[PDB]
RNA sequence: UGUUUGCAAUUUUUUAUAGUAUAUAUCAAAUCAUCUUUAUGCUAUUCAUAGACCUUGGGUACAGUAUAAAAAUUAUAUAUGUAUUAAUUUACAUAUAUUUUUUCUAAGAAAUUAGGUAAGAUUUUGUUUAUAGAG
RNA sequence: UAAUAAUAAUCAUGUUUAUUACUUAAAAAGCUUAAUGGCUUAAUCUUGCCUUACUGUUUGAUUAACAACAAAUCUUA
């Protein structure tokens, strides 16, 4: 149980970090679209 | 073989070494069954005495009828005992067509059929 | 030391039996079918119903 | 904590207390392999979470018409897809197997075992009635 | 509803597959092998646990074993 605790913890802990830069490159895809 | 192995597995669960063990009751559990076993065998005694009381009353009604009939002169010039001697004959009682199969085959049921009774039956 | 044997009984279900007359009653059996419909039985047989004309084909 | 989970229920014995020999509790043995995770898993619903129907997951359930809250829970070797983290760590998903839970190939389906002792059974042969294949 | 009389039924506080006791000619079956006798209330059958199918000595008998002796058979402590 606690072996899966830190797993569900670490996985979700850095999964949000994974998509912190997913927002970024999708953000520059807009200002780069202009002009 | 595969179909026969399936049979042998059915006989394996019925093995004396695999069937469930004899029950193990505590006291309050043993006394609750002792109370249920004592009421069932009492219920059966009541149903028995009732069942056998009605049979004795039907039998006595037959006896009182066949005792009067044994001392009746008639009808008309027939002597005493005629009707009684004709009622005690067992012609056809122990043959093949004694009890009609339409009556014996109709055993009881928990709920009736689509047509419980047939009033339109014609000879 | 006479052995005291134990009963070896398979699993038994409670089954509803519906005859051909539509009547129903409950039985105790080893088959797992909950409802057993009977299309041919004593209620639909000429040997048991010698006075039923519906079943009489001449 | 062996013993069925609501409560002095079998036999004898040990120890202790009260008591002047008894009384209760307790212990052991005999009789019997009843299976015991109080939940860690499963189930239903909802939400985050992508977005044209996905993973991973966070809450919810209130239980006598008992209940989602155990209908039966182990462990390992190889390889793979996903994802992971500082890891072939972890979980997931299979395939290949090997495994404990003895719980699923009928010995209560087999062998003519002939002495001692104890218990239990007491016409088993033939004749005869009937009984699918069956004479 | 009660009393009285008569008649019938009545083992049943017990999971009716009841149970229990008694009874059921003789022969036969079975009991290591023929025949005879015996056993059915056990000497048969079934089951449990067993190996006394033990060691030494010894009593009384078989009208003082076999009309002697010996090898024997049964039995006691
Ligand atoms: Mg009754
Ligand atoms: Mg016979
Ligand atoms: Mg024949
Ligand atoms: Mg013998
Ligand atoms: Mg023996
Ligand atoms: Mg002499």
């Amino acid at each position: 149980a606690d072996r899966r605790e830190e797993y569900r913890r670490r996985v979700r802990e850095k999964r949000e970090q994974r998509l912190v830069q997913r927002k970024e490159f999708l953000a520059k895809q807009r200002e780069a679209k202009k002009a | 073989d595969p179909r026969i192995i399936n049979i042998l597995r059915h006989f394996a669960v019925l093995s004396p070494k695999r069937i469930p063990p004899p029950l193990r009751f505590g006291r309050n559990r043993y006394l609750r069954h002792w109370t249920i076993h004592r009421a069932w065998l009492l219920f059966r005694r009541q149903q028995r005495e009732q069942r056998e009381r009605i049979l004795m009353q039907q039998h006595q009604s037959m006896s009182n009828a066949c005792e009067e009939l044994r001392n009746t002169e008639g009808p008309g010039t027939r002597e005493t005992g005629y009707l009684y001697r004709v009622a005690m004959l067992k012609n056809g009682v122990y043959g093949l067509k004694s009890i009609p199969i339409e009556y014996a085959s109709r055993a009881l049921v928990e709920t009736p059929g689509r047509q419980a009774w047939n009033h339109e039956w014609k000879r | 030391a006479t052995f005291v044997p134990r009963h070896r009984r398979p699993y038994q279900f409670t089954q509803l039996v519906q005859l051909s007359d539509g009547s129903t009653f409950t039985v105790r059996t080893t088959m797992p079918t909950a409802l057993y419909k009977s299309a041919k039985d004593s209620r639909n047989h000429l040997l048991w119903q010698p006075s039923d004309k519906s079943l009489k084909n001449v």
